[PDB]
RNA sequence: GAUCAAGUGUAGUAUCUGUUCUAUCAGUUUAAUAUCUGAUA
């Protein structure tokens, strides 16, 4: 999941992921990570120094996304202009860090 | 909110005034450009075959197709001093990329401007200021470049024109009187378009430290120093000189600035403050610099700064770092 | 003379200035004034050096000359050189 | 021991080593760090040490009513109608013994 | 006054360049650790995680200016 | 300005009167002096 400032596991079976930057996520925990298609590493396994365990990153298996708190952190650049020929100027906001960066257009109003 | 994805951390954008498209510069440290990202992937596949070899060939072919999205799995972290940067033209109505220039590995775009030049009249240009091999900490750099593109197809495509070398990061670019003002390190320079390269019409070396931003109004230029806050400069048009005429009385770690009026600047700093600084009434911008040396020897400024000082008319801790200010 | 002026006031101490033709001025915070005095200002003229604050507290010829080399390089460098303006094909 | 008091730059040497030779005083050479001292003396908004620090005498051993006062209602209006700011010294202008003897509308006015 | 010694990072007439700058750097890194926005700025500028930025600052607290003068 | 003696007063800080200061070097010391400690007359 995106790199987190904090994680909270709730008693009701949800993981809240307060993202370091950008939108925050609530996931339902669909499974407790008690599969075995993917191996479990251990401090008891023989290994060398400089040597390492390796795992495969793969799509969401134990978590299901259920809410996203749309978040402007960090705002890096902004222009307030009408670029749409609406009545009211929009805010063109340069947001996020790295591959979670976005340009966001803010209008005063409700979706 | 409507959100349109970007590829690297966006540093600045500018609205092209006619077709209203955005020219965005995106730049990350610890990053691979897609060319380098592909080449890294190619060598790792070859190394995986040249570590059985039938299964290794399959795993290498699999890995070359294995292409997990950076937005989910993270952009792969290149080493210290490694940069990736792009210039994107984007429509603001729906965020379709109209054009996407990719810069070399370890080129980092820090500044952008859209402008016309007096010589070329109607023709539009995008100037992008680039650092080459910038290391942040301890700071060092292999100089920089300004890339010039001719905006074409109603501001939907960047036609590359020329790449002009500079001695240090061109950290700010500002269109000024049909010419471009570029701040390279501590040097403030006026550059004409030229044909094969930008031509340095004027230069000022009296700025105390690195230049972060450049605002302009009439013949006044407001320069944001990285630490020594605001310097007011006048361009003497006939005499071809950039003259410092006033400065602030405080250090400020300026992040961004906005002009409120001909005499007044709102500024923000790295320490979560906003300030407004104003030139006191009867501040004179009609000032000389001596052709022999007298105004750097006998005649002089105040407290080791300029002779005239700006008044801080407003101060406020916002509680959090501001990177944009706009009067609207 | 009340001789506590010689000792306590420090008029015992003495210094030469080569720029002042080796002339001497006794006590320290008296001596310090000759950098604005005609012996010194004539010596600076005789070396082609303006008597700027930069040369206050400089009493020796080779120093004033070499400091005037370094300062002249610095003050040539610091400003705009319009001989180093750029013109199109490129010329300066 | 006097030896370290000899192990110092000359004024010439300190004058040439620095970006700002005009801030170099006779005494500066005798500091524990003359290069840090001269650097701090050259900083862009920094205030010089009160000049009397080396004088043999103690600091000062060598009123008119403001016009609006001097000018019930009158006494209120001296403070709330016609009170002018006095001449104020700028930052760093320390007192010493001999000291005395395009549109241009302002944004955010009322 | 004596009681100022209760407080680390104060100085006295024989405080050196190195002692003074080491206190400025240590105080700066502690300030960066506390100010969430100043920490945001460095994480974005380096393209590095806020947790690694904090760790790198803590590692820099030991010898922030290099070894003592001699 | 430093320095020795004496009167007087206060919670504390001191005031006030009568003296000394006449040559160079070295050490101590100081921002530089000076004082101080030795040496040469
Ligand atoms: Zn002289």
């Amino acid at each position: 999941v995106p790199v987190a400032a904090a994680m909270c596991v709730l008693k009701t079976g949800f993981l809240f992921v307060a993202s370091e930057f950008g939108n925050h996520y609530l996931y339902q925990i669909a499974h407790l990570g008690d599969d075995d298609e993917e191996p479990e590493f251990s401090s008891a396994m023989p290994l060398e120094e400089g040597d390492t365990f390796f795992f495969q990153p793969r799509p969401l298996k134990n978590l299901v996304l259920v809410d996203e708190l749309d978040s402007l952190s960090p705002i890096l650049f902004c222009q307030i202009a009408d670029l749409a020929n609406e009545d009211t100027p929009q805010l063109y906001v340069a947001c996020g860090r790295g591959p979670r960066s976005s340009l966001r257009v803010l209008r005063h109003g409700l979706e | 909110q409507v959100a349109f994805p970007l590829q690297y951390t966006p540093r600045k954008f500018v609205i092209h005034p006619e077709s209203n498209n955005l020219i965005i510069i995106e730049t990350d440290h610890n990053a691979y450009t897609e060319a380098t990202k592909a080449q890294r992937k190619q060598q790792m596949a070859e190394e995986m075959v040249e570590a059985e070899r039938e299964l290794a060939a399959e795993m290498a072919a699999a890995f070359l197709n294995e292409n997990l999205p950076e937005s989910i799995f993270g952009a792969p972290k290149a080493g210290n001093g490694q940069w990736a940067s792009v210039i994107r033209v984007m429509n603001p109505i729906q965020g379709n990329t109209l054009d996407l220039v990719q810069l070399e590995q370890n080129e980092a775009a820090f500044s952008v401007a859209v402008c016309r030049f007096s010589n070329t009249g109607e023709d539009w240009y995008v100037l992008v200021g680039v650092a080459k091999d910038l290391i942040l900490n301890p700071r060092s750099v292999a100089g920089g470049f300004v890339y010039t593109y001719k905006l074409v197809n109603n501001g939907e495509k960047l036609e590359f024109l020329h790449k002009t070398p500079v001695e240090e990061v061109p950290a700010a670019i500002a269109p000024f009187q049909g010419r471009v003002l570029i701040g390279v390190g501590k040097l403030l320079r006026v550059y004409d378009l030229g044909k094969k390269k930008l031509l340095r019409k004027c230069e000022n070396k009296h700025i105390a430290n690195y230049i972060s931003g450049i605002q302009t109004i009439g013949h006044r230029v407001i320069v944001s120093d990285v630490q020594e806050s605001f310097i007011w400069v006048r361009y003497k048009r006939n005499e071809n000189q950039l003259i410092i005429f006033a400065d602030d009385t405080y250090p400020r770690w300026v992040t961004t600035a906005s002009l409120l009026d001909y005499d007044t600047v709102a500024g923000a700093d790295k320490f979560g403050n906003i300030c407004v600084v104003r030139l006191p009434p009867n501040t004179n911008d009609e000032v000389d610099e001596d052709p022999t040396g007298n105004k750097a020897l006998w005649d002089r400024g105040l407290l080791n700064g300029a002779s005239q000082k700006a008044e801080v008319i407003m101060n406020y801790h916002v509680g959090e770092t501001v990177l944009s200010l706009q009067k609207t | 003379i009340p001789y506590w002026l010689y000792k306590l006031h420090g008029l015992n101490i003495n210094y030469n200035c080569e720029i002042c033709g080796n002339y001497t001025y006794r006590g320290p915070k008296a001596f310090q004034r000759h950098f604005a005095e005609w012996r010194h200002a004539h010596g600076m003229r005789c070396l082609g050096i303006p008597n700027t604050a930069h040369f206050a507290n400089v009493t020796q010829i080779e120093d004033a000359v070499s400091l005037w080399a370094k300062l002249k390089l610095q003050k040539a460098s610091e400003r705009w050189q319009p001989d180093t303006e750029e013109e199109y094909e490129v010329v300066n | 021991k006097k030896l370290r008091r000899m192990n110092r730059f000359t004024v010439a040497e300190l004058k040439q080593l620095v970006a700002r030779p005009d801030v170099v005083e006779m005494h500066d050479v005798t500091a524990q760090d003359p290069k840090l001292l001269v650097h701090l003396k050259a900083t862009r908004n920094s205030v010089p040490v009160p000049r009397h620090w080396c004088f043999k005498r103690k600091y000062l051993q060598g009123f008119e009513l403001p016009d609006f006062i001097k000018r019930y209602q009158k006494l209120h209006d001296a403070f709330f109608k016609w009170q002018t700011k006095p001449k104020l010294t700028i930052h760093g202008d320390l007192y010493y013994e001999g000291k005395e003897f395009i549109d241009r509308t302002p944004w955010g006015e009322l | 006054e004596h009681l100022q010694s209760k407080y680390i990072g104060t100085g006295h007439a024989d405080t050196t360049k190195w002692e003074w700058l080491v206190n400025q750097h240590r105080d700066s890194y502690c300030s960066y650790m506390g100010h969430f926005d100043l920490l945001n700025y460095f994480a974005i500028a380096e393209n590095e995680s806020k947790a690694r930025v904090r760790f790198n600052l803590m590692e820099k607290m030991l010898q922030p200016c290099g070894p003592p003068a001699d």
